């Protein structure tokens, strides 16, 4: 929590066009017209087994 | 036109639809100059960028009623004898190199179609 308040501070500080080029995420097409600059994170589960549905890309690589 | 609608079909699960599809198939395999039909009828079931076939597109995307559309495309294949290159094609892409159906079908945790 301490060392958050300080990378909150740094970032107030730093002009506009740096923001834009530090700045997280990716557009996504999440569903039709629809982008919400999202956030990507992997996982390992070895418990839980079950097929899947409801993904978004069938071809499961990083793709470019 | 042809390709993109039995992809369409197929993945959706639309079960009467993919038969009059693959009997178009059939109506534009009665009438050629009939050199290479049997390589001719593999190039509209393979996507020629990363060598997907339909029964591969069948898998990723499963259905209630994905269990009659394999039945429908093993005995077509087999009409026209090109079962054993039909049920062993492979991927191309450096990424997916050498993936085949029941690959697939094992993952998704399918006993009975395997």
């Amino acid at each position: 929590l301490q060392r958050a308040r300080t990378i909150l501070e740094f970032e107030k500080m730093l002009p506009e066009w740096l923001r834009s080029r530090f700045r997280m995420g990716e557009l996504c097409k999440v569903a039709d017209e629809d982008f919400r600059l999202c956030l990507r994170i992997n996982e390992v589960k070895w418990t839980e087994w079950k097929t899947h549905v409801s993904f978004l890309n069938e071809d499961p690589g990083p793709i470019r | 036109r042809l390709k993109k609608r039995i992809f369409a079909a197929v993945s959706e699960g639309c079960v009467e639809e993919l038969r009059e599809l693959l009997q178009d198939l059939q109506d534009l395999c009665r009438r050629r100059r009939g050199l290479d039909v049997p390589d001719f009828l593999m190039h509209k079931l393979t996507a020629s960028d990363t060598g997907k076939t339909c029964l591969m597109k069948a898998l990723l995307n499963i259905n209630p009623n994905t269990k009659e559309i394999v039945r429908i495309l093993l005995a077509f294949a087999e009409e026209n004898d090109i079962l054993d290159r039909f049920i062993n094609a492979e991927y191309t892409e450096e990424a997916y190199e050498g993936q085949t159906a029941l690959n697939i079908a094992i993952e998704r945790r399918q006993g009975d179609i395997t």
